[PDB]
C-alpha cells in the first residue's frame, strides 16, 4: 500500500521489494496483466540499446570514419548508412543476437532460472558478490532510464532544429 | 434538519458536516449522484481541482498584468491574447505543458479512482506538503477551510477574467478601471 514512487497511490501490488530499481512506479498497472520477467527484460533492452544510440550519436557528430559515406550529420546518417549497406550489417548481427534473445526470453519464462537481462556477460568481473551485482544493476537500470530520455530529447530537437552537438 | 446555508431547505444527506466549507448548499441536491462514475468522493475531487487550478490562474493573471511579464516573454496585459503570441514564438513550451498537465491529470484521475474504490484517501489529497504546512491536526482543518474559500472564491474570479478577456480583448484590471 502507498508505493514509494507515488505515495498517494496504492503499491502496483506486483512489486513489492524484490526487484533492482523498484520504486514501485506503475500508475497505469502495466505488471498487472503482463509478465514482470518480460517488462524488465524489455526496460534492460531498452536502457543498453538506447545507451549505445546516445553515445554513438553525440560521438558521430564529433568524430567521423574515414570515407565520404561517413561525412553526415547524425540526424541524416539514417538514409545515408541504409543506402550503403551499413546498417544492414547491424540488422544482420542483431537480428542473430534477438533470435538468441527469443530463444532466452522463452527460457527464462518457462523455468530456467535466468534474470531478466542476465546473459552472463562479465569479461571483467565488476560484481564479485550479490551487493556489488545489485549496485551495478541499479546505476545500470538509472542510466538506461536517463540514456532514453536523452536520446529522446536530443533526437527531437535535432530533428526541431538542424542544430550540431548542442541541439539546443 | 434545515441546511445551515439555505434555511428554506432540508439538510442535504450526504453533506453532513465532514467536508471543509460545508455549510448545506446543495439546492440541487448533486452530492447525492451515484452513477456514470460520480458521487461525493467524485465531486468533492473536481472542486478541489477546480479550487487550486482557479487560484493559480488568477494568480498568474493578476502577477502578469500588475508586475508585468518575465523577461523575454511578450507583453500586452490582455492575458487572454497573450496566449497566442506566446505559442506563436514558443510552442514547444506550451506542449511541453500540456504533455507533463496530461500525465498528471492521467495520474490524478487513477488516483481518485483508487482512493475511492479501497478508501484511504481523502478526495483531493496528493501528501504534497513538502514545507510541512499541515502536519499537526486543528490546523489542517483551518488551513484546508481556506484553501477551500480561497478556491471558490477564485474559480468565481478566473472564470470572469477568460470571459472578459475573450469579449472585451482587455486587461482585467484594464476592465476594473
Ligand atoms: C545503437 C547503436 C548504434 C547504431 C545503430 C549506430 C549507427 C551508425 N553509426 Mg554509430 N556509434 C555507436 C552506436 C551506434 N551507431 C557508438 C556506441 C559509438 C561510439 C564508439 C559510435 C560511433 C560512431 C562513429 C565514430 C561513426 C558512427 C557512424 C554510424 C553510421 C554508419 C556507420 C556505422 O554503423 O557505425 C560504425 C560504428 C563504429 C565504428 C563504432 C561502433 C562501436 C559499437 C557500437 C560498440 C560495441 C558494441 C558491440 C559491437 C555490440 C555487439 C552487437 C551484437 C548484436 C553482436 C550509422 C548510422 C558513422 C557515421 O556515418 O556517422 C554519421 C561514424 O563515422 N558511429
Ligand atoms: C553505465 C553503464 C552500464 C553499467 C553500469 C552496466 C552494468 C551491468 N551490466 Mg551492462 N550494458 C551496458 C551498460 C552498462 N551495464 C550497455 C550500454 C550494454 C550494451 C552493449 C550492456 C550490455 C550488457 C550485457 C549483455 C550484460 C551486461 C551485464 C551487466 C552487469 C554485470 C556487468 C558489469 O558489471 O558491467 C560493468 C559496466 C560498467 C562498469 C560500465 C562502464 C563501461 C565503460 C551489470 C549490472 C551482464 C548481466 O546481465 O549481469 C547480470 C550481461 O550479461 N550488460
Ligand atoms: C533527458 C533529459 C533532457 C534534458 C536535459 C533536456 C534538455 C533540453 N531540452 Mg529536451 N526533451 C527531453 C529530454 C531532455 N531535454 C525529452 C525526453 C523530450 C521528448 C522527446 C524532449 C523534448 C524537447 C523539446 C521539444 C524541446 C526540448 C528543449 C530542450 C532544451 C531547452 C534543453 C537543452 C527545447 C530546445 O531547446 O530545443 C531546440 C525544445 O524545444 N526538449
Ligand atoms: C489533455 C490531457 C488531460 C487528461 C487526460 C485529463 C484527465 C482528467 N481531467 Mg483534466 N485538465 C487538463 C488536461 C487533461 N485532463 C488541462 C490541460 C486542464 C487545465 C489546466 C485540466 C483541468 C481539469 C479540471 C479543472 C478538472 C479535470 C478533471 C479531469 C478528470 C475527469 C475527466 C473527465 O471525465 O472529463 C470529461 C471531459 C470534459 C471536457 C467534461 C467537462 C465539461 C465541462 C462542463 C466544461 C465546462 C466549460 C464551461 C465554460 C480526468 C482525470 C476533473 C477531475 O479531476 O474531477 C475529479 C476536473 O474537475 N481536469
Ligand atoms: C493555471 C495556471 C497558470 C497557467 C496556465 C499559466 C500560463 C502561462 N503563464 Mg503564468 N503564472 C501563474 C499561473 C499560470 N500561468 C502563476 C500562479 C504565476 C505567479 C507565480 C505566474 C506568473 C507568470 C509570469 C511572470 C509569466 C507567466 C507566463 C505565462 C505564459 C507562458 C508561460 C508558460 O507556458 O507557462 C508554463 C511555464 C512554466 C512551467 C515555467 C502562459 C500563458 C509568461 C507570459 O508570457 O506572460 C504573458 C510570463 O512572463 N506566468
Ligand atoms: C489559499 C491557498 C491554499 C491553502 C491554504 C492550501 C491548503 C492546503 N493544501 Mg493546497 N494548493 C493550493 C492552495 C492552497 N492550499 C494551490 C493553488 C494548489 C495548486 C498547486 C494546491 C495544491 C495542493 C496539493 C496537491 C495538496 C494540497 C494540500 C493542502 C493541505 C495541506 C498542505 C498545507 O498545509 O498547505 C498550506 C498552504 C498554505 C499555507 C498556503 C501558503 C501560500 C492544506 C489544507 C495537500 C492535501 O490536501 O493533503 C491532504 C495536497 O496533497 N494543496
Ligand atoms: C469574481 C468577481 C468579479 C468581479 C469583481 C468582477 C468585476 C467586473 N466585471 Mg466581471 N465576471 C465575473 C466575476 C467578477 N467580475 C464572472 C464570474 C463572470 C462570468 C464568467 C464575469 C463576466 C463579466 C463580463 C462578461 C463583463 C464583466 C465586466 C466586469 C467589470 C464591470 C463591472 C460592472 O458592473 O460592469 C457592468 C468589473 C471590473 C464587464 C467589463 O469588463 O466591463 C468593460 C464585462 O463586459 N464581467
Ligand atoms: C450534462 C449531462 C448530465 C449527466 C447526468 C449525470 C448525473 C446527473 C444526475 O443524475 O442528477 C441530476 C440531479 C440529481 O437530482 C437529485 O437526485 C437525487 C437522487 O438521485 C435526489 O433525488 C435529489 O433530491 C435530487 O435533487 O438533478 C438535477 O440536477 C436537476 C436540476 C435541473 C435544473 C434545470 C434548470
Ligand atoms: C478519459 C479521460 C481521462 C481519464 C480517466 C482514466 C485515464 C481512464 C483514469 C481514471 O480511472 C478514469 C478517468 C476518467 O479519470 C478524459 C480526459 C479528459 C479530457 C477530455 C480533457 C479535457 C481538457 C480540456 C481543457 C482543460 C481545455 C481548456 C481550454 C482552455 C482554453 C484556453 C484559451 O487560451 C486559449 C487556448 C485561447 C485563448 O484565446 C482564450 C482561452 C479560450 C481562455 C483553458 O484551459
Ligand atoms: C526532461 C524530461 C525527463 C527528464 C527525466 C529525468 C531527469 C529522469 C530521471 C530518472 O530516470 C532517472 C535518471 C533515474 C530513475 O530511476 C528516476 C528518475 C528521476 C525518474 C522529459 C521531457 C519531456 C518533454 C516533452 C514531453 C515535451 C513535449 C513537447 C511537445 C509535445 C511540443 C510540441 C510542439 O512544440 C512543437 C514540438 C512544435 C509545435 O509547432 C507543435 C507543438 C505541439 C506545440
Amino acid at each position: 500500500e502507498k508505493s514509494k514512487a507515488v505515495p498517494f497511490l496504492p503499491r502496483p501490488a506486483a512489486l513489492d521489494g524484490s526487484v533492482v530499481g523498484d520504486v514501485g512506479f506503475d500508475p497505469v498497472g502495466f505488471t498487472s496483466w503482463l509478465p514482470l520477467s518480460y517488462l524488465q527484460e524489455a526496460e534492460i533492452k531498452h536502457c543498453r540499446i538506447a545507451m549505445l544510440a546516445t553515445l554513438g550519436w553525440i560521438v558521430a557528430d564529433f568524430v567521423h570514419l574515414p570515407g565520404a559515406v561517413h561525412e553526415v550529420s547524425s540526424l541524416a546518417a539514417h538514409d545515408v548508412a541504409v543506402k550503403s549497406g551499413a546498417l544492414a550489417q547491424i540488422l544482420i548481427w542483431t537480428s542473430i543476437a534477438e533470435a538468441i534473445s527469443v530463444i532466452a526470453i522463452s527460457q527464462m519464462l518457462e523455468g530456467s532460472g535466468r534474470q531478466p537481462g542476465d546473459f552472463k556477460f562479465d569479461p571483467l568481473n565488476f560484481a564479485k558478490d550479490e551487493k556489488s551485482l545489485k549496485k551495478m544493476q541499479l546505476s545500470e537500470l538509472k542510466n538506461g532510464r536517463l540514456a532514453m530520455l536523452a536520446f529522446s530529447g536530443i533526437v527531437t530537437q535535432a530533428a526541431l532544429t538542424g542544430h550540431a552537438f548542442p541541439y539546443m | 434538519e434545515r441546511s445551515k446555508s439555505l434555511p428554506f431547505l432540508m439538510k442535504p444527506k450526504n453533506l453532513d458536516g465532514s467536508m471543509a466549507g460545508d455549510v448545506g448548499f446543495d439546492p440541487l441536491g448533486l452530492s447525492e449522484i451515484n452513477d456514470v462514475g460520480v458521487d461525493l468522493y467524485w465531486l468533492r475531487e473536481a472542486e478541489l481541482k477546480h479550487c487550486r487550478l482557479g487560484m493559480m490562474a488568477a494568480a498568474g493573471i493578476l502577477f502578469v498584468e500588475i508586475l508585468g511579464p518575465a523577461p523575454g516573454f511578450p507583453a500586452g496585459k490582455s492575458q487572454m491574447d497573450v496566449f497566442w503570441k506566446v505559442y506563436a514564438e514558443k510552442p514547444s513550451l506550451i506542449g511541453a505543458s500540456l504533455a507533463a498537465i496530461a500525465i498528471l491529470e492521467v495520474i490524478s484521475g487513477v488516483a481518485t479512482t483508487q482512493g475511492r474504490q479501497n478508501g484511504d484517501r481523502a478526495p483531493g489529497d496528493y501528501n504534497f506538503d513538502p514545507l510541512g504546512f499541515g502536519k499537526d491536526p486543528a490546523k489542517f482543518k483551518d488551513l484546508q477551510l481556506k484553501e477551500v474559500k480561497n478556491g471558490r472564491l477564485a474559480m468565481i474570479a478566473a472564470a470572469g477574467m477568460i470571459l472578459q478577456g475573450v469579449s472585451t480583448h482587455q486587461g482585467a484590471l484594464e476592465n476594473l478601471s
